[PDB]
């Protein structure tokens, strides 16, 4: 089972602060240290700091401006990172990781995408993408779904609740007018659709929404 | 603070060929280097610990070597699933630090 | 059993406790200090042993105030514990010689 | 209290005095010698302790004649003091065994 | 004798921006580096001790980092009062030595 659970995203207004969480399960020892790592889009991993739950002591990266404060709750086995007075420079994915006191990060959380903006949260509109009646098919057919007008990142797109993985391409989102838009592509044997259903599931953590959209042939 | 240099930043190889990633430490760190793989939109995944120790669940395809200041992560017969960013990390001295990462291209 | 043997056994148990506690506390004290090497438990346990025996190779050592304080406790515990074993051996020898002399 | 216990206590006090005096004198002797590292009091006190316990990590040590002389005094004081504690423990054990034997 | 290299000798930054001064030691000196600020016609003033330790009375704006041979003095959000010459100084080995100084320009 998932050893470290982190919320998918957090929207924060410039100047404000937020508290990220990391719930841990599995074996736990007094020698365990929980680390936090920051990663800007397209860039490398940057160590933020660490905390030892069994004692409550925390250390931080001296090379960077201290934006975080680490704490931990033993009873709920949860580690927290308080990021305060954030700016767009603080927008990034923040990972928590577990170290058994022996130097390496055996396991990582899925990461929390933090976006520092004044814009407002907006769930996405999911539209189906089916071939036109003039489109000829081969042994395979390509379908998809358009996810537009959402904010902030990210959105997780799966096909048939995740059972359909092969032949799937989800494109990077494009930002325009304080709203993101992306599409996902799925290819299946032409002989299997629409006999066998194909649906896309779109999750938007920031708005706590997840919607499904079945892909059926055009009228 | 220990500086980990990963050069080149991008490695281009043909399918099935052997590839080697480099990580040079600014000072001697024994074998206290660990390697992580991070695929597009995924979280880092530990591949090798203490320069050459295997991790259960990782394809035998992956191996590591070196000590002191020069380390290497090698992939025998590369395949599509190996496309990702690879990072080294040291735990010899405080604070732990990460290399800048190398991208594998096929 | 005689006092010296009980004391020796006890000293051994206490030393083991100090080595384990010292290793945990050393890492706690040293992480956060730029350049420190006594920062992972396995090697900290090794450091505690070479310190308690007073061997001190110099491969690892504390750089912080609290790490050094932990170090002094480990040193004293090792020195006193081994010294106590010597004292127990001397007591055993003295007793045996008294008997051998028919005293 | 018995002599061995009084002597042990005294030895401890004297050792503390030697560590403090040694630290002060070590800095005094080493400053002025190009390359010397035993030149600030906090770390010199740490050096005096790892020298008295004979641990000698090698992180710090004297390079001058007078610093080394100070070092020898610290070494001898530590060795003799801890040895005296061992002697006191042996005396305590010997006495207890005599009693236990009804001698 | 330990040589402390401060380069560049002049740093130009815009108001409110973050600035970093560099000090490289000719050999490893742990964290035995201290930073001083000297304004025009003034005496030096201690800002940071032992590479990262804060001094009471100095704005939180100032911070230090590094160990070994590479050290950095950073000013978060620079302002006019920060205009001055900055010097590093080592106390790891005898004799104590000073870096050549870096001037902050806005
Ligand atoms: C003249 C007699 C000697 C007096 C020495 C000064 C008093 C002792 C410590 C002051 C701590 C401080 O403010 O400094 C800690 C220092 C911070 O840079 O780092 C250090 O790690 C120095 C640690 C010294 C450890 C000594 C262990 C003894 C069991
Ligand atoms: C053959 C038997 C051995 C004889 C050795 C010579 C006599 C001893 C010292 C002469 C000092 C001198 O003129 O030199 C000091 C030196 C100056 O460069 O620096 C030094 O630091 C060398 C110091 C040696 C310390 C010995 C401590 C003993 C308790
Ligand atoms: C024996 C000295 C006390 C234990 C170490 C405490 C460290 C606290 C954090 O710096
Ligand atoms: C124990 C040796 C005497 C004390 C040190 C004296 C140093 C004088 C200056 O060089
Ligand atoms: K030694
Ligand atoms: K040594
Ligand atoms: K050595
Ligand atoms: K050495
Ligand atoms: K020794």
């Amino acid at each position: 089972q998932v050893q470290l659970q982190q919320p998918g995203a957090e929207l924060v207004k410039p100047g404000a602060s937020v508290k990220l969480s990391c719930k841990a399960s599995g074996y736990t020892f007094t020698s365990d240290w929980i680390h936090w790592v920051k990663q800007r889009p397209g860039h490398g991993l940057e160590w933020i700091g660490e905390i030892i739950p069994s004692y409550g002591r925390a250390n931080y990266n001296e090379k960077i401006q201290k934006k975080a404060t680490l704490t931990a709750d033993k009873s709920s086995s949860t580690a927290f990172m308080q990021l305060s007075s954030l700016t767009s420079e603080d927008s990034a994915v923040y990972y928590c990781a577990r170290e058994r006191g022996d130097g390496y990060f055996a396991v990582w959380g899925a990461g929390t995408t933090v976006t520092v903006s004044s814009a407002k949260t907006t769930p996405p509109s999911v539209y189906p993408l089916a071939p036109g009646s003039a489109a000829q098919t081969n042994s395979m057919v390509t379908l998809g779904c358009l996810v537009k007008g959402y904010f902030p990142e990210p959105v997780t797109v799966t096909w048939n609740s995740g059972s359909l993985s092969s032949g799937v391409h989800t494109f990077p989102a494009v930002l325009q007018s304080d709203l993101y838009t992306l599409s996902s592509s799925v290819t299946v044997p032409s002989s299997s659709w629409p006999s066998e259903t194909v649906t896309c599931n779109v999750a938007h953590p920031a708005s706590s929404t997840k919607v499904d959209k079945k892909i059926v042939p055009r009228d | 603070d220990i500086l980990l240099t990963q050069s080149p930043a991008i490695l281009s190889v043909s399918p099935g060929e052997r590839v080697s990633f480099s990580c040079r430490a600014s000072q001697s760190i024994g074998t206290d280097i660990h390697w992580y793989q991070q695929r597009t939109n995924g979280s880092p995944r530990l591949l090798i610990k203490y320069a050459s120790e295997s991790i259960s669940g990782i394809p035998s395809r992956f191996s590591g070597s070196g000590s002191g200041t020069d380390f290497t992560l090698s992939i025998n017969s590369v395949e599509s699933e190996d496309i990702a960013n690879y990072y080294c990390q040291q735990s010899n001295r405080w604070p732990f630090t990460f290399g800048s990462g190398t991208k594998l291209e096929i | 059993s005689a006092l010296h043997w009980r004391a020796a056994g006890a000293a051994t148990v206490l030393l083991v406790i100090v080595l384990l506690a010292g290793s945990y506390l050393a890492v706690l004290a040293e992480r956060g200090a730029p350049g420190a090497q006594l920062i992972t438990y396995p090697r900290a346990l090794w450091w505690s042993v070479e310190t308690a025996t007073t061997v001190g190779y110099g491969d690892l050592y504390p750089v912080t105030l609290w790490g050094r304080c932990v170090a002094v406790v480990v040193m004293v515990a090792g020195i006193t514990s081994f010294g106590l074993v010597t004292a127990a051996l001397a007591t055993w020898f003295v007793g045996r010689e008294q008997e051998r002399r028919g005293h």
